[PDB]
């Protein structure tokens, strides 16, 4: 089974560099040339470089766009492909995908590693404040909590820890101009069960360490 | 403004097909999606623009199909294996919002369709 | 660089339809160096035709691509549940390597109109001099909607944000939030907070309203 | 640049 492992991402500051490493396992790493793909959040692919194998000079190309600011090498001793990094700005914040090229005359890429997220940022990291929606239908009520001003991503949200997951919808974050995330969890209940049951939204940030547990009341 | 009228009701036993047409006028209706409602507001279905694809309730999926012809400004509800629940006073609505939002804001008066044996 | 324009954006389909995608380039592309691939939400990129035509390994009969020149096609014939995703296009014959902007194939389910829920802000927040509003879009489908905010009967256009769900993977809806973040002094300016709701499966529009201080 | 990854260009 071909593994592409990217590792090395996360956390950047605007100007800094940052090398990401795709172990590779599973193939004759030596016979491949190389690729790495990037995409935006909500965006689509992009191209920013390949190397090639040792036997064909092992020699880089990269799209113009990208102003020289990457390099690929690869050792292959280790069967590890790198991307360097250098002078990274807030629109290089991207999924990372290590590629393998494929033999041969169509050299598509057939492989593709999970990929790794870059977030090119200054903000602070930090916990979230979560704030509870309170239920007030026709037999069927919401409630939720409010995970606001966190960063970096991600966080994760359960209910009852755990034991409640039907009608869970934990929104999508989205990036406040602040350079903060938000995002709302919500479920939907009996509306006969409110003045009986406990809900409890358990929110769980690892970068800032932080845990958080708010009953959620009408 | 717009003006819709609906047309091509009538009596039909169980079983039996009838098709609706809602002739527009005041406005072009090309670029503009097209829905059918019912009071048994139940919604019944929609023709977004060419492309765009027909969007349909439940309760009709499968007999109950919308078409357009611009031309004529005009787009149609075939019905097929009519229902005795069926029976309603069918409604056309314009989607003014051409990103598709439902934007209803202009209305024909209905025509009935009963269906008994 | 070769730009390539795919259409069209979105395809919303039911399972057992045919898809057509289309890819076109900003000039001709040898059909050797063209390929396909998927993608799910969450997921990385997978290959399915290379070279325009050729089946990468494991992909079913139903996935076929052809074209040449400017113009190619990737056909999908009879619709699996698994099928639903973002396909993208590549060409690999001119550098830069270069991607379209994706189709979205789409699950199409019938029509559900969405349930609608306010939420007040909370009197811890309050404290903080903050107050946001949640407007909550439960279930529904097909994916445009609208929500518009109303402060005492006036219609509130900035200081909103929205977030979508991906289509719920086992009903096939979409759920959507919509957070009006107000300082607590222009909190306290007004009285009645609402949204207001369109959907094409709604007749007419939805407001969902709380009184502040009830 | 050289679109060929399976080929040595210089």
């Amino acid at each position: 089974e071909v593994q592409l492992v990217e590792s090395g991402g996360g956390l950047v500051q605007p100007g800094r560099s940052l090398r990401l490493s795709c172990t590779a396992s599973g193939f004759t790493f030596g016979d491949y040339a190389m690729s790495w793909v990037r995409q935006a959040p909500g965006k689509g692919l992009e191209w920013v470089g390949f190397i090639r194998s040792k036997a064909n000079g092992g020699r880089t190309e990269n799209p113009a766009s990208v102003k020289g600011r990457f390099t690929i090498s690869r050792d292959d001793s280790k069967s590890i492909a790198y991307l360097q990094m250098n002078s990274l700005k807030t629109e290089d914040t991207a999924v990372y995908y290590c590629t393998r090229v494929e033999l041969g005359s169509s050299w598509s890429l057939g492989y593709w590693g999970q990929g790794t997220l870059v977030t090119v940022s200054s903000a602070s990291t930090k916990g979230p404040s979560v704030f509870p929606l309170a239920p007030s239908s026709g037999g069927t009520a919401a409630l939720g909590c409010l995970v606001k001003d966190y960063f970096p991503e991600p966080v994760t949200v359960s209910w009852n820890s755990g034991a409640l997951t039907s009608g869970v919808h934990t929104f999508p974050a989205v990036l406040q101009s602040s350079g903060l995330y938000s995002l709302s969890s919500v479920v939907t209940v009996p509306s006969s069960s409110l003045g009986t049951q406990t809900y409890i939204c358990n929110v769980n940030h690892k970068p800032s360490n932080t845990k958080v547990d708010k009953k959620v009341e009408p | 403004x717009v003006q819709l009228x609906x047309s091509g009701g009538g009596x039909v036993q169980x079983g039996x097909s009838l098709x609706l047409s809602c002739x527009a006028x005041x406005x072009x209706x090309x670029x503009x999606x097209x829905x059918w409602x019912r009071q048994x507001r139940e919604x019944v279905x929609x023709x977004x623009x060419x492309x765009x694809x027909x969007x349909x309730x439940d309760s009709x999926x499968g007999r109950f199909t919308x078409s357009x012809d611009x031309x004529x400004x005009x787009x149609x509800l075939q019905x097929x294996x009519l229902x005795x629940x069926d029976x309603a006073x069918y409604y056309c609505x314009x989607x003014x919002x051409x990103x598709x939002x439902x934007x209803x804001x202009x209305w024909g008066x209905g025509t009935x369709v009963t269906v008994s044996s | 660089e070769i730009v390539l324009t795919q259409s069209p954006g979105t395809l919303s389909l039911s399972p057992g339809e045919r898809a057509t995608l289309s890819c076109r380039a900003s000039q001709s592309v040898s059909s050797t160096y063209l390929a396909w691939y998927q993608q799910k939400p969450g997921q990385a990129p997978r290959l399915l035709i290379y070279g325009a035509s050729s089946r990468a390994t494991g992909i079913p009969d139903r996935f076929s691509g052809s074209g040449s020149g400017t113009d190619f096609t990737l056909t999908i014939s009879r619709l699996e549940p698994e099928d639903f995703a973002v396909y993208y296009c590549q060409q690999y014959g001119s550098s830069p390597w270069t991607f379209g902007q994706g189709t979205k194939v789409e699950i199409k389910r019938t029509v559900a109109a969405p349930s609608v829920f306010i939420f007040p802000p909370s009197d811890e927040q309050l404290k903080s001099g903050t107050a946001s509003v949640v407007c909550l879009l439960n279930n529904f489908y097909p994916r445009e909607a609208k929500v518009q905010w109303k402060v005492d009967n006036a219609l509130q256009s900035g200081n909103s944000q929205e977030s979508v769900t991906e289509q719920d993977s086992k009903d096939s809806t979409y759920s959507l939030s919509s957070t009006l973040t107000l300082s607590k002094a222009d909190y306290e300016k007004h009285k009645v907070y609402a949204c207001e709701v369109t959907h094409q499966g709604l007749s007419s529009p939805v407001t969902k309203s709380f009184n502040r201080g009830e | 640049g050289n679109p060929d990854p399976n080929a040595n260009p210089n």
